[PDB]
C-alpha cells in the first residue's frame, strides 16, 4: 500500500534538504506520497495560528516530515514549531545520538537518546514586561505532562533495549517545577524496576557529557534542557547535519524533523547536509512500520559516508548537497 | 599582611582550603585568612553570619570562597556582597591531555537574576510557574563588564549567547542591552548566537569563541561543558566581581561530596585561582610562582590525582607542590 506524509517544506535550507530526501525516496522506490503545505505562513487571526491548509493534511494523514522554521530573534512571531508541537500535542521529542561508523569525531561510541518534554517548560509563550526594564518569563512545569514524559521515557527504554533512564534535572535551583518533574520521574521508576534509574543536575550531565559520553543512555528534561543537550550531543557525533529528531504524540500522531534550524548562512548554496532530515525520516518510516524500506535508505547513506568521496562540507568534504545526495540515490539503487 | 576572607563551604571546599593554605605557608605567602563558616548554617542564624562577611569583605575587599548550597544562601551572599560578574577562564594546562588542547576562553556570566531567584508557585494542583528575571539594569552592568573585560586583557571578540527567539521579551532585553554596549567598544568584535547551537559549537570547535557572555542559567550551562572540555573540575578556576570586591571561586561549581574524607579531590582550580587572587592583590611574585609550579608539576606528570589520570591523592598532590614551591623560592 502507499500512505500520504505531510511535507512542510520551510525555512532556510529546509526546501533544499527536503527535495534532497524526497528524492532519495523516490530512488528506493518507498510507498510514500507527499502532501505538500507551508507552516512558514504565521497567521494573526489574538491567537497565531497554523494555516488552514496544513493544519488539515497533518490531521488527515497524520506523519508529518518537516524542515527547519525560522523564528525571528527578538521580534516578530512566535515559534511556529512550538505551535505545531502544541496543536497536535506531540509531547515527546526524541533526539537519539549515535557515532557514524566512517565518520571519525574525538568521541567513539556515542550512543545517547535525549528525550525532551515538548510542550512546556521555559519554551511556554509566555512572558510580562513587569515595569520598564523588567521583565519576566514564566517557565510552567505541571504533574501530567511530567508524569507522561516520564512514561514515555521508559516505555521508550522498553521499545529499543535501553537499560537506564536519568532524570536530568536543577531542582536544587528551582525547587518547584524541577522538584514537580523529578518527584514524577521518581514515580515511573518506582513502577517500572526491570529499568535503572538515577538522576543528576544539568550542568554536571554536561561537565560529564563532553569528558565520558559512555555513562549516559537515555535523557529526560523538561524542554528548555532537552534543547541544549541534545545541541549538546550533536557536537560529539558530527555536528547539527547528523542529528535527526521525531515530535511523537498519542495515537501514532507524528512529526519528524531534524534537530537543526534554519542554516541561514548556507541557505542559497547547496552546501546542506540532509543526512540529519534523511535519518529522521528514516526514523519517520519505521514508525510506520515500513522497516525494509527504512533499512536500505539508512544503510545507503551511511556506506555513503564511510567511503569518504562525496561528504558535504560539514563533514569534512567538498561536494554540494546535490551532489552528495545523488550518491545516496545510486546506492539505494543497487 | 593582607586580609583575605575565607568561606571554605561545602563538601571538599574545607580539604581544598586546606590545601590553599599549606601551599601558601610554602610560599611564604604574607596573606593572612579570616576564616567564616557559611554553608548549610541555621536557617534563623543565617542573616548575621551572612551580615559578617558582608563587613569582613568592607575590611578586606578580597575573598576565597567554596560550594554553599527565602532565596538560596548563594544569591544572599551574591547580593549582599553585589558579586554580579562572574568570569571563569578556561584554559589547557599544557601537559593535561584532553580532546581540546590548546584552549583559550572566557566565560562572563552575570549571577543576580534569571532562574535563581526562587520565584514559583502553585497556579493550580500540578500546575507550578517559575519566573526567570531579566533586567536593562543587570545585562547592561554585565555587557559593559564583559567588554571591559575583553579591554583589559588584550581579547579580541565579546559573543552575546540568548534564547530570544522564542523568549523574546527576557532574552530579548539582555541581548539588546549587549548590542547597545557593543558599539562602545568598536575596537572589539561583537558576535551573537543562540544558546543550544553554542553548546554545538563549544563541543565540536570551541577555537572560534574567545570571550562569551550570558545570563545566570546559561552560564551554568557553559561555565560546565567548557571545564570538561580543558579536563573538568577540580581544574578550572573562577572569580567573581562587584564594583569593589573580587571573590575567587572554582569554575565550575560543584561539592564533590563523594570525595570527602577520602584523600582524592584536585586542589588544581583552587589552587589558580588562589594564583588569581594574589595576582589581584599585587603579589605578582607570590601568584606567578604558585601558578606555574601547580602546571609544571601538572605537566611532569609524575604526581597526578585521579581524575587527571594519575594515582595520588589529594595531599600527596598538594605536597607535591609545596616541596616544588619552598624549592622555587630558594632557587
Ligand atoms: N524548527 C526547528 O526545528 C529549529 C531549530 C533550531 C532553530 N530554528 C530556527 O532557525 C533559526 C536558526 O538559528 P541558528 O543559527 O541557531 O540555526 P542552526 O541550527 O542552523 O545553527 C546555525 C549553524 O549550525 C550549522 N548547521 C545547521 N544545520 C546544518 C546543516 N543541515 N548542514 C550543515 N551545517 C548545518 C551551521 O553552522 C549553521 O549555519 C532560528 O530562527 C531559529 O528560531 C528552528
Ligand atoms: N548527600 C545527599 O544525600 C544528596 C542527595 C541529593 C543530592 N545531593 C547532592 O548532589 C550532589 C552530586 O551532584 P553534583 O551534580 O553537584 O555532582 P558533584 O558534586 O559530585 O560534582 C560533579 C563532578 O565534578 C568533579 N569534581 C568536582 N570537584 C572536583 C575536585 N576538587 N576534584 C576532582 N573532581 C571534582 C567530580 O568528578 C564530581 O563528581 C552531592 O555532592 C550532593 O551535595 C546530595
Ligand atoms: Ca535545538
Amino acid at each position: 500500500g502507499v500512505q500520504t506524509v505531510t511535507l512542510i517544506p520551510g525555512d532556510g535550507i529546509g526546501p533544499e534538504i527536503s527535495a534532497a530526501v524526497m528524492k532519495i525516496f523516490d530512488a528506493a522506490k518507498a510507498p510514500i506520497q507527499w502532501e505538500e503545505r507551508n507552516v512558514t505562513a504565521i497567521q494573526g487571526p489574538g491567537k497565531w495560528m497554523i494555516p488552514s491548509e496544513a493544519k488539515e493534511s497533518m490531521d488527515k494523514n497524520k506523519m508529518g516530515l518537516k524542515g527547519p522554521l525560522k523564528t525571528p530573534i527578538a521580534a516578530g512571531h512566535p515559534s511556529m514549531n512550538l505551535l505545531l508541537r502544541k496543536t497536535f500535542d506531540l509531547y515527546a521529542n526524541v533526539r537519539p545520538c549515535v557515532s557514524i561508523e566512517g565518520y571519525k569525531t574525538p568521541y567513539t561510541d556515542v550512543n545517547i537518546v535525549t528525550i525532551r518534554e515538548n510542550t512546556e517548560g521555559e519554551y511556554s509563550g509566555i512572558e510580562h514586561v513587569i515595569v520598564d526594564g523588567v521583565v519576566a518569563s514564566i517557565k510552567l512545569i505541571t504533574e501530567g505532562a511530567s508524569k507522561r514524559i516520564a512514561e514515555f521515557a521508559f516505555e521508550y527504554a522498553r521499545n529499543n533495549h535501553r537499560s537506564n533512564v536519568t532524570a536530568v534535572h536543577k531542582a536544587n535551583i528551582m525547587r518547584m517545577s524541577d522538584g514537580l518533574f523529578l518527584q514524577k520521574c521518581r514515580e515511573v521508576a518506582e513502577s517500572c524496576k526491570d529499568i535503572k534509574f538515577n538522576e543528576m543536575y544539568l550542568d554536571t550531565v554536561c561537565l560529564n557529557m563532553v569528558q565520558d559520553p559512555s555513562q549516559f543512555d537515555v535523557l529526560v528534561m523538561p524542554n528548555l534542557y532537552g534543547d541544549i543537550l541534545s545541541d549538546l550531543c550533536a557536537g560529539l557525533i558530527g555536528g547539527l547535519g547528523v542529528t535527526p529528531s521525531g515530535n511523537i504524540g498519542a495515537n501514532g500522531v507524528a512529526i519528524f524533523e531534524s534537530v537543526h534550524g534554519t542554516a541561514p548562512d548556507i541557505a542559497g548554496k547547496d552546501m546542506a547536509n540532509p543526512t540529519a532530515l534523511l535519518l529522521s525520516a528514516v526514523m519517520m518510516l519505521r514508525h510506520m512500520g515500513l522497516f525494509d524500506h527504512a533499512a536500505r535508505i539508512e544503510a545507503a547513506c551511511f556506506a555513503t559516508i564511510k567511503d569518504g568521496k562525496s561528504l558535504t562540507k560539514d563533514l569534512g568534504g567538498n561536494a554540494k548537497c546535490s551532489d552528495f545526495t545523488e550518491e545516496i540515490c545510486r546506492r539505494v539503487k543497487d | 599582611s593582607f586580609p583575605v576572607t575565607m568561606l571554605p563551604g561545602d563538601g571538599v571546599g574545607p580539604e581544598l582550603m586546606h590545601a590553599v593554605k599549606e601551599v601558601f605557608k610554602a610560599a611564604a605567602v604574607p596573606v593572612e585568612f579570616q576564616e567564616h563558616h557559611l554553608s548549610e548554617v541555621q536557617n534563623m542564624a543565617s542573616e548575621e553570619k551572612l551580615e559578617q562577611v558582608l563587613s569582613s569583605m568592607k575590611e578586606n575587599k578580597v575573598a576565597i570562597i567554596g560550594k554553599i548550597h527565602l532565596a538560596s544562601y548563594d544569591m544572599r551572599l551574591r547580593r549582599k556582597l553585589d558579586l554580579f560578574a562572574n568570569v571563569v577562564h578556561v584554559k589547557s594546562l599544557p601537559g593535561y591531555m584532553t580532546r581540546h588542547n590548546n584552549l583559550d576562553l572566557v566565560i562572563i556570566r552575570e549571577q543576580t537574576e534569571g532562574e535563581y531567584s526562587s520565584l514559583e508557585h502553585e497556579s493550580a494542583r500540578g500546575v507550578i510557574e517559575c519566573l526567570k528575571i531579566v533586567t536593562r539594569a543587570k545585562s547592561q552592568r554585565i555587557a559593559k563588564f564583559a567588554f571591559d573585560y575583553a579591554t583589559k586583557k588584550g581579547r579580541g571578540k565579546v559573543t552575546a549567547v540568548h534564547k530570544a527567539n522564542i523568549m523574546k521579551l527576557g532574552d530579548g532585553l539582555f541581548l539588546q542591552c549587549c548590542e547597545e554596549v557593543a558599539e562602545l567598544y568598536p575596537k572589539i568584535k561583537f558576535e551573537t548566537m543562540i544558546i543550544d547551537n553554542c553548546c554545538m559549537q563549544l563541543v565540536q570547535n570551541p577555537y572560534q569563541f574567545d570571550v562569551l557572555v550570558m545570563p545566570n542559567l546559561y552560564g551554568n550551562i557553559i561555565d560546565n561543558l567548557a571545564a570538561g572540555l580543558v579536563g573538568g573540575a577540580g581544574v578550572v578556576p573562577g572569580e567573581s566581581y562587584s564594583a569593589e570586591y573580587a571573590v575567587f571561586e572554582t569554575g565550575a561549581r560543584h561539592p564533590f561530596a563523594q570525595a570527602v574524607g577520602r584523600n582524592i579531590a584536585n586542589p588544581t582550580a583552587m589552587l589558580l585561582s588562589a594564583s588569581n587572587m594574589l595576582r589581584h592583590l599585587n603579589l605578582e611574585y607570590h601568584s606567578s610562582m604558585i601558578a606555574d609550579a601547580v602546571k609544571k608539576v601538572i605537566k611532569v606528570g609524575k604526581v597526578r590525582t585521579s581524575d587527571m589520570g594519575g594515582y595520588a591523592t589529594c595531599h600527596d598532590f598538594t605536597e607535591e607542590i609545596c616541596r616544588r614551591v619552598k624549592d622555587l623560592d630558594e632557587n
